[PDB]
């Protein structure tokens, strides 16, 4: 009886959502002037790194970097003069995702090992030490983003996300209702919500207080892989492995537009936005990052220069450089 | 260099003394055979582990090299988004329990076939070797001496004993190959046995010997 | 952290000193570190700078060829090995932990330091004495004959309070930093070649010389050294 | 007497019988070229001691065309400084590939048999061409234009004797025996590790018969490639040996400058020869 | 059933979300990137003078 009653609730939201969308954002943006031909070059080459690179994260001041590869440690990148500031070892070389503290005194590592580790880089040893192990997960942890000091938000690869609090080292809020493997996490701009991309086609929106899911979004025809939020926090674009690009609508609740093209058939790995959110930055398995139009659909840019997997992107806070890691253990700053 | 600063300068010696650093670690880390371990639950991984949350990791030395046998059994996911993390490894070392033929999780045995077949048409470990180690020696000759494989396999027919029951399984395995000139997979059939390191060890010569012809375009 | 020195004393002139600190409590491998002297007319004086892996040894330029200064690493020893010792030498000397990255804090730590007996860009401090009263607000000026402003955009301009009977410690890194353990009521500014440093309000603990070091350029030259009185 | 090198005077019908040795070095030297310059370019983006070789091989090939305008002029009408700049062009770049090819077989079976730093092999490489240099200087100081009706020829006079009988048979030894032997040994090696590798392994049960029977496949295939680098190297850079020691012998039968140019042309062909034998794609 | 309980008060929970037409948010959307266009390095390169890269 119960089956009957939840598809009875999922008609009634799709024609509430059916009962929507008076025009679409290509008819809207048919009267807006198409952005020209944009080429960045590759002005900074990053080079120590000797495995895959997983996972990038920008710094708050828009000059430091942070990578993990299959190498087992953890660079810190100065993106200017190209100098390492620190190297930190990692105790399980089976990393898949990093991210570094807004305040910057903090960065984070996790993988396969089921446990982020949180590092403190400014300490009076002059080391960066381990400063808190968070065990929890039974999944792999795939994507980790900090909330502010004190506090991270973690998915792994157990159909669940978990919000901690690093000085008990406990998990705070669980969020649950994902039936597939979560991939990626992307925070809003006031750090209030944030948007999930799991293993079954679905992205859902959660409350960092209430822990309850939002809203859920479907449309996608494989596993998402990486998720952004638009900058001003009212939308998201999602990138799976069916070689398309979709943005979301938080307020509205539907498909807003898809970026796809016939000549790309690879997944897509990670996506970025501009700090206008004009670009749709996205990384592919075809070697290349393909700049994308994010109001007409159209690819602007192509971002050549990879001879592996581009599996990073990363767009700085004030928008004015790309950094983009692939496999081939090469960081690139683009602009 | 005459442009920068002594505070830039010192941060330049440091970035450089990182890179020796990371230059020092990767030489050590390219001194250790990488090696995955998988197979079905019901295999005899625990006496393969016994030889000597996550990711288990497993150090031992044999003679001239240092292994490191990962363990990938306790991961309960979807194995094709972290499957890729592990290209690069040396050889992939599968256990398969002989006698699971005739038992059922759906036969046990044509579940590690459908699983053999995964990991070796991967496109990830398309030229990565595989070490199959075929376990339970004694258990199989006690089920065979009173059942046949015929339960497993109908079309199989020989006169039941332990020899040619074990070849037929062991071509029906290596049959799965689709790449047999490139690919190549080692067999080896184990129970109180010792002779385990010494066929690992040879095999992962073997391909480290492959991996640098095939880097040098000799053969 | 900690920083320990031993092997001062009583010298004759011509002769030889070994000088040596002791480091605990941090990575000593991963710092650098500088040789900081001080005459017993209250004056600071840099000698020498050894990096964190040997191979960029600095001196002054009038101790170089004279002194020698080895760091082992094992041990987390400095050494200064001193020969021919003349009456110029008789100081107090310091060892300063350092460290070089992008937002690094390079003069910390200082050591206890040891008495010495033996039997360029200048800096300039305008007042060497400025006697105030507790609870106001004061301001100390320090002038370059060079501008420190690189083109990076930094200006390496260096602030440090010495307490009586104790050795001095970093307030302001690079001008307008405040160092790690003081107060927000120190603060910093300037542009080239003034420069200023302000106190909201002044206690007990605030009394002492401040001293103003450049890090523009080697050698490292330090200011004649403002005293308050209170 | 006095031994011409690129010089010999042809008769009648010969806007046709240099139109043939023309063709044959500009075809030579386009492949070479092409060859090479395909080398170098799949070597630098691969690794993104053969770098030397096919470097080596470009500064071999680039003599040639000197040596076609001589042919077409059949007296050295070219400067006197190009009797030494051609001649020692020609053997420092011969003897850098030979010793190249020998740094490259030992390299691989070290590599080989340590089961797999950069200023080692780099110093490797300057210590080839310091070698390969200053072995050459008799072949740049002693050769001179000369008058020969009164045909000028750019020979090589050699003070004493003893300074041929001991030059020869240093440069002969050192710069194609010891290298030879280099080959041979390391290959030989290659061979006895990849075959006590499949001996031991054949032991337990590794291979099975079907395993067996393409193992021997693939594992003739490796003795041909073993077997052609060998070979190539000794009947491929041979005929000059022999005529160096040739010319020493009729400076103590009758060689023909016709003949000289011919087994030059030969070793011409190692240039266009080496892309393909170390880049078997 | 507990899950299936849990399913059907998330599907009420979802539903019960007040939304807005697609048009007026795109037309949010496309405020937000015209109001920030001049500040996007990405979108205008800046001259060289001002670019550390
Ligand atoms: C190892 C190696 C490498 C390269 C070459 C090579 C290549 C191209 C070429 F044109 C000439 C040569 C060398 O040709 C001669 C040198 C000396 C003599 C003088 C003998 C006497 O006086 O008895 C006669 C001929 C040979 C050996």
């Amino acid at each position: 009886q119960l089956r009957q009653e939840a598809e009875q609730l999922k008609n009634q939201i799709r024609d509430a959502r059916k009962a929507c969308a008076d025009a679409t954002l290509s008819q809207i943006t048919n009267n807006i002037d198409p952005v020209g031909r944009i080429q960045m070059r590759t002005r900074r080459t990053l080079r120590g790194h000797l495995a895959k690179i997983y996972a990038m994260h920008w710094g708050t001041d828009s000059r430091l970097l942070v990578s993990a590869s299959q190498d087992g440690k953890l660079i810190i990148w100065d993106s200017y003069t190209t100098n390492k500031v620190h190297a930190i070892p990692l105790r399980s070389s089976w990393v898949m995702t990093c991210a570094y503290a807004p305040s910057g005194n903090y960065v984070a590592c996790g993988g396969l090992d089921n446990i982020c580790s949180i590092y403190n880089l400014k300490t009076r040893e002059g080391n960066v030490r381990v400063s808190r192990e968070l065990a929890g997960h039974t999944g792999y942890l795939s994507c980790c983003r900090f909330l502010d000091d004190n506090q991270i938000v973690t998915s792994s690869g157990d159909t669940t996300c978990a919000l901690w609090d690093i000085e008990t080292g406990q998990q705070t809020t669980t969020f649950t209702g994902h039936t597939g493997d979560v991939m990626s996490l992307s925070l809003a701009p006031d750090t209030r919500l944030f948007v999930s991309g799991a293993c079954d086609a679905s992205a859902k929106l959660w409350d960092v207080r209430e822990g309850m899911c939002r809203q859920t979004f479907t449309g996608h025809e494989s596993d998402i892989n990486a998720i952004c939020f638009f900058p001003n926090g009212n939308a998201f674009a999602t990138g799976s492995d069916d070689a398309t690009c979709r943005l979301f609508d938080l307020r509205a609740d539907q498909e807003l537009m898809t970026y796809s093209h016939d000549n790309i058939i690879c997944g897509i790995t990670s996506v970025s936005f501009s700090k206008s959110g004009r670009l749709l930055l996205a990384g592919y398995d075809d070697f290349n990052c393909n700049v994308w139009d994010a109001l007409k659909a159209d690819r602007a840019g192509v971002l050549a220069g990879h001879d592996n997997r581009v599996s990073c992107l990363g767009v700085t806070d004030d928008g004015m450089a790309v950094a983009t890691g692939s496999w081939d253990s090469f960081l690139k700053i683009w602009n | 260099g005459c442009t920068l600063s002594a505070e830039d300068k010192a941060a330049v010696e440091r970035s450089k003394m990182i890179d020796r650093n990371l230059r020092e670690d990767g030489e050590k880390a390219a001194r250790e055979v990488k090696l995955l371990l998988l197979g079905a639950g019901e295999s005899g991984k625990s006496t393969i582990v016994k030889q000597m949350t996550g990711i288990v990791e497993t150090h031992f030395t044999f003679k001239d090299l240092h292994f490191k046998m990962f363990d990938v059994g306790a991961q309960r996911s979807e194995r094709k988004k972290w499957i890729h993390c592990f290209e690069g490894v040396t050889a992939i070392i599968f256990c398969v329990a002989l006698s699971d033929y005739d038992l059922v999780l759906m036969n046990r045995m044509h579940e590690s076939m459908k699983l053999f077949d995964s990991i070796c048409n991967n496109k990830w470990f398309t030229d990565t070797s595989i070490i199959l180690f075929l376990n339970k020696k004694d258990l199989f000759e006690e089920k065979i001496k009173k059942s046949p494989l015929t339960i497993c396999y109908p079309e199989y027919a020989g006169s039941n004993t332990y020899e040619e029951a074990a070849a037929y399984i062991q071509c029906q395995f290596e049959d799965l190959n689709k790449r047999k000139d490139t690919k190549e997979i080692y067999t080896h059939f184990t129970c109180t046995d010792t002779e385990n390191i010494r066929f690992v060890f040879a095999a992962v010569k073997d391909t480290i010997l492959q991996l640098n012809l095939k880097e040098y375009n000799l053969v | 952290v900690q920083l320990v020195e031993s092997g001062g004393g009583l010298v004759q002139p011509g002769g030889s000193r070994k000088l040596s600190c002791s480091a605990s409590g941090f990575a000593f491998s991963s710092f650098g570190m500088h040789w900081v002297r001080q005459a017993p007319e209250k004056g600071l004086e840099w000698v020498a700078y050894i990096s964190s892996g040997s191979g960029t040894i600095y001196y002054a330029d009038t101790v170089k060829g004279r002194f020698t200064i080895s760091r082992d690493d094992p041990k987390n020893t400095l050494f200064l090995q001193m020969t021919s010792l003349r009456s110029e030498d008789t100081a107090m000397y310091y060892c300063v932990r350092s460290i070089y990255y992008y937002g690094s804090s390079p003069f910390d730590f200082w050591g206890q330091g040891t008495t010495l007996t033996v039997s360029d860009i200048v800096m300039t401090q305008a007042t060497s004495s400025v006697p105030v009263t507790p609870g106001e607000s004061v301001s100390i000026s320090c002038r370059s004959s060079k501008s420190l402003l690189h083109s990076n955009g930094n200006t390496y301009l260096y602030w440090f309070l010495q307490r009586p009977g104790q050795s001095p410690q970093l307030l302001i890194y690079r001008m307008s930093n405040l160092a790690s353990g003081v107060p927000d009521r120190f603060s910093g500014s300037g542009s080239g070649t003034a420069f200023t440093l302000t106190i909201s309000r002044l206690e007990a603990e605030d009394v002492g010389v401040y001293y103003c070091m450049q890090h523009l350029e080697y050698p490292l030259t330090f200011g004649a050294g403002t005293k308050l009185e209170l | 007497t006095r031994f011409p090198f690129f010089s010999d005077v042809k008769g009648d019908h010969r806007l046709v019988l240099a139109a043939v040795e023309t063709t044959v070095l500009v075809l030579i030297f386009a492949v070479s070229l092409l060859g090479n310059v395909c080398a170098l370019v799949l070597v630098a983006r691969r690794r993104r001691l053969v770098l030397n070789l096919f470097c080596a091989d470009l500064l071999f090939i680039s003599a040639i065309p000197l040596v076609l305008a001589v042919r077409w002029t059949e007296a050295w009408l070219l400067g006197p400084v190009a009797c030494h700049l051609l001649f020692y062009v020609m053997t420092l770049s011969g003897s850098v590939t030979i010793l190249t090819l020998a740094a490259v077989s030992l390299e691989r079976m070290v590599c080989i048999v340590h089961l797999q730093g950069r200023r080692a092999r780099a110093v490797l490489l300057a210590l080839i061409w310091g070698y390969s240099a200053v072995a050459a200087l008799p072949l740049c100081v002693f050769f001179r234009v000369v008058p020969q009706q009164e045909i000028s020829i750019c020979t090589l006079i050699w003070p004493t004797i003893p300074g041929e009988i001991s030059w020869d048979v240093s440069f002969v030894t050192l710069n194609f025996l010891v290298p030879g032997l280099v080959i041979v040994i390391s290959y030989s090696k290659i061979l006895q590790i990849t075959k006590a590798s499949r001996k031991r392994l054949t032991v337990s049960l590794a291979y099975s018969e079907s395993h067996q029977i393409r193992v021997s496949q693939q594992d003739f295939r490796l003795f041909r490639t073993l077997f052609l680098l060998m070979v190539s190297f000794f009947i491929m850079w041979s005929p000059i040996i022999i005529t160096i020691l040739l010319i020493l012998i009729q400076n103590f039968l009758v060689i023909w400058p016709s003949l000289f140019f011919w087994v030059v042309a030969f070793t011409f062909a190692n240039s266009a020869l080496n892309p393909i034998l170390y880049n078997m794609t | 059933i507990a899950q299936a309980r849990k399913l059907v008060e998330q599907l009420k929970m979802e539903a019960n979300i007040d939304r807005i037409k697609v048009s007026k948010a795109a037309a949010d959307l496309m405020a937000y990137c015209e109001a920030h266009a001049k500040e996007d390095p990405l979108l205008t390169p800046v001259p060289a003078s001002e670019n550390p890269f």
